[PDB]
């Protein structure tokens, strides 16, 4: 097979819930997010095997918080964004061929 | 393309602007000034572990009375990373801060000592090397445990061998409650690096 | 044979082998368009000017774009009177269709230039100030040049405008904003937000009939850009 | 005092005097957006690959994507049968955001790139041809690919598309057109238009609830590009 | 011997008494002479394309009411080498040669002129560069067309754009039937290779 991680720089998305933050695969889907543009790597499942991914820090700013996912709601979401410059992202580009 | 695996193994990179190593000391000098680079470093800083310890009038306590619940915590730098390690060697300095609403018909004052670790109260004796502050003219006592011990290095929580190095006992005179900080000495570090326990959050306690 | 990975643009490849690829046979050069252009970067594309905004003033004048620079701003009712106000870089990328050519694109470093081209008749006289002022409408309300003197006004960073002296003004609004390299994908950049003043009031004969007109236009490129990481996602 | 003309990226000024310019004191370097990422050009943004067309088969099969090529082709009812249909360049030109890219130009001297990128596991053969065909769907119905035999369709020029033996094909194809620099407003471009042929049928077990996969997919971007003239239209 | 595949290309030979390119030119040296390298020069070859073209007496004919049907049938070698190519550039040379039953209460003359390809008859003018000939005296016409393009080269059957280079108008007086032969001029050539279309053979058309 072949399996695609894309870096995306900025706001992730997200869903908030009572007590906790998950992510929002509705956005993540289609051609409704393209990754054509962002800074990809498209691994080989036929004979390679590992693959180390070195993302450098780039976000307007010097430096992130580090608060994360502490008391990250729906009431207060405000340092759970601006603690992480984007996400990776793996997502298949062609699907599992597998015998039975 | 035959029927096997390989390795292969590819350190591939994102964004290639600059070197990491030159923007870093770029990106402190105007954002910070201060560069931490050890935490060695951070075992030679007093954080305050606790902020207020009744001690009954008249009475020689050991400090682990309170270092058996405050290691538990790891509120300070020292028990902390007392979870990314195993060993340790150095002794424990300790200071403390005096927060008692004194009285004028008493001359209060304060001792200290040395027991081997673990020991009770009784089963020690008195005459060692000693330190004396007076709470009236000096509210801290800057007291340091040396590292007297019979092995090279201590793990954490060990077996029914005990009195095996040395720690501090605090006599005072009055029912003064106070301030305790501490980290370890000139000599105090770590070693043995293993994988770190979990973390702890808020606990807001929501009805439903 | 085991070493198949190829670089493009921003893109890493990684195959078994090469796969056997076949290309054309010589590469000739073939239709001239090469020959009648060269290629226009997209930091050379950034420095086109733009036809903003069409000021006209006519002495006169019954409305706001006449009222002098108050002497003294004693209360926030009577704030300071102005002419036109333009929120960069807000405008200067939306217009000129700059901002559907710096799509999937994220951090932005700028400095905008202010070009104004004047043509007015010899028989009117007047002069004005062209002031900029950085988190204009984000700052309290007492710091803002809306709110202090005439003096207060004129102190700000601009260039004197005045009709027969000067047909054409170079400012260079720099890069003055506290985030490091602006941000493109939601966007709320209004950074430094610029201001026009008339000081003196325009002067023309009393007797009407006579069409004394101004006609002011305003041009805005950017310059210095650095434009660098890359995205999916756009504002619209 | 005189001479006045200046020049932009493409635009030139005509004033009496240079009108008085001011501009920044000293122009010192700020936030760090030119240290993480280098600009890159419009020549260089038109040479990312994209992610086109996902072409899964299963052997099978009741569609048309395993009919073989035929030996003969004696009627235009009965056609050569394919898998897809590139019309280029108008695919690779729409997708992935491009012409939303290269809005407000005129012509174009592009060589598209075509890779197929192909996993299938090992207990499934076939083979397939990946053919172009220039101005396929404008020249007389005989000279077109979909009506000569297959030796005729085979000695168009491609590249072998054998599973086991290749995981990934290059292909250049070149600027093939008769016109000088390809038009963009008003365009009907179409010039090459590419195919995929199976020539055998996929082969796998008959008995079925195995699931036989092949899923191909297709990348595309542009080469030797040349973009010229600056125009206000586009088609949308 | 593993689970896997290899391409290990292997141009093997048979018979290999002696080089193939030496024994070429003693084999053409005793049966041919000629010896044909290029197909470039078979579009130097007029080789006749109708046998019969009965022209309606006083007419401008263009002869693309005669190119549209014999650029089908592939009987020259123009129309067969369309097949092989896409792209042409060069001029026509044309020869008429005349096979009139002639009559001498006439005096019979042969124009040609030059229409941009695909017009009609009456939307284009006359004065232009003619040459003119008198079948009484020279049966044949020999015309060449230039190559007047507005672009490098031509495809096959375009789009709907329409006088893009130059072909040929001819003009009699008399209902004149005649041969028509051509080829490409000294700089006449095809590029752009594709592959070849089918071909048919014999029609005898048995009755069951």
């Amino acid at each position: 097979g072949r399996l695609e991680i894309f870096f995306e720089p900025g706001v992730i998305p997200v869903k908030p819930t009572v007590n906790n933050i998950g992510p929002d695969q509705d956005r993540l889907t289609g051609a409704v997010a393209p990754s054509d543009n962002n800074y990809k790597y498209i691994l080989d499942l036929t004979n390679d095997t590992e693959v180390t991914i070195r993302v450098p820090f780039v976000s307007n700013k010097m430096f992130l918080k580090t608060a994360g996912i502490y008391g990250a709601n729906s009431e207060n979401n405000w340092n759970f964004h601006e603690s992480f410059s984007g996400f990776l992202c793996i997502r298949p580009v062609t699907k599992l061929m597998a015998p039975d | 393309i035959n029927i096997g695996n390989k390795t292969n193994e590819n350190v591939i990179s994102f964004f290639d602007s600059t070197d990491a190593e030159t923007q870093n000391h770029n990106a402190l000098m105007k954002g910070c000034g201060e560069f931490i680079v050890n935490l060695r470093t951070l075992l030679r800083t007093f954080r305050t572990i606790t902020d207020n310890w009744i001690l009954q009038a008249n009475t020689k306590t050991p400090i682990t009375d309170l270092t058996n619940t405050t290691d538990a915590q790891g509120r300070d730098y020292m028990s902390y990373l007392s979870y990314l390690y195993r060993f340790y060697r150095g002794g424990r300095r300790y200071k403390f801060f005096n927060t008692t609403p004194l009285k004028q018909s008493q001359t209060c004052y304060i001792r200290s000592f040395l027991i081997p670790r673990n020991y009770s109260a009784d089963e020690i004796n008195v005459d060692g090397p000693s330190h004396i502050t007076y709470p009236v003219i000096n509210p801290v006592h800057e007291v340091e445990v040396p590292f007297y011990s019979q092995y090279r290095k201590i793990p954490i929580a060990s077996t029914s061998d005990k009195g095996y190095d040395s720690s501090l006992m605090y006599f005072s005179n009055t029912a003064t409650t106070q301030i305790v900080a501490r980290a370890g000495n000139d000599d105090f570090t770590f070693g043995w690096m293993i994988g770190p326990p979990q973390l702890q959050g808020e606990s807001r306690s929501v009805a439903p | 044979s085991e070493n198949s990975v190829e670089t493009q643009e921003i893109t890493t490849f990684h195959d078994v082998e090469t796969p056997n690829r076949i290309d054309t046979p010589m590469a000739q050069d073939t239709s001239s368009a090469r020959n009648m252009d060269d290629t226009h970067s997209i930091i050379q594309f950034l420095q086109r000017p733009v036809l903003i905004d069409n000021i006209e003033i006519i002495a006169g004048t019954t409305a706001d774009a006449n009222k002098p620079l108050s002497r003294y701003v004693l209360d926030q009712q009577n704030s300071q009177k102005y002419v036109r106000s333009w929120t960069l870089p807000s405008t200067v990328l939306r217009a000129g269709g700059k901002a559907q050519k710096l799509a999937n694109f994220k951090y932005l470093r700028c400095d905008v230039q202010v070009k104004l081209v004047l043509n007015a008749n010899p028989f009117v006289a007047g002069r004005m100030y062209l002031a900029y002022s950085p988190y204009d409408d984000k700052v309290d309300t007492a710091r803002s040049v809306l709110q202090t003197s005439r003096a207060g006004v004129t102190g700000y960073p601009g260039v004197e405008l005045d009709f027969q002296l000067d047909n054409s003004v170079e400012m260079t609004i720099p890069y003055a904003s506290f985030q490091e390299a602006y941000d493109l994908v939601t966007g709320t950049e209004d950074f430094v937000q610029l201001y026009l003043f008339p000081i003196t009031p325009v002067l023309g004969p009393k007797s009407e009939s006579e069409s004394s007109k101004v006609d002011i236009s305003v041009y805005m490129w950017l310059s210095n850009i650095s434009l660098v990481i890359p995205t999916y996602r756009i504002n619209p």
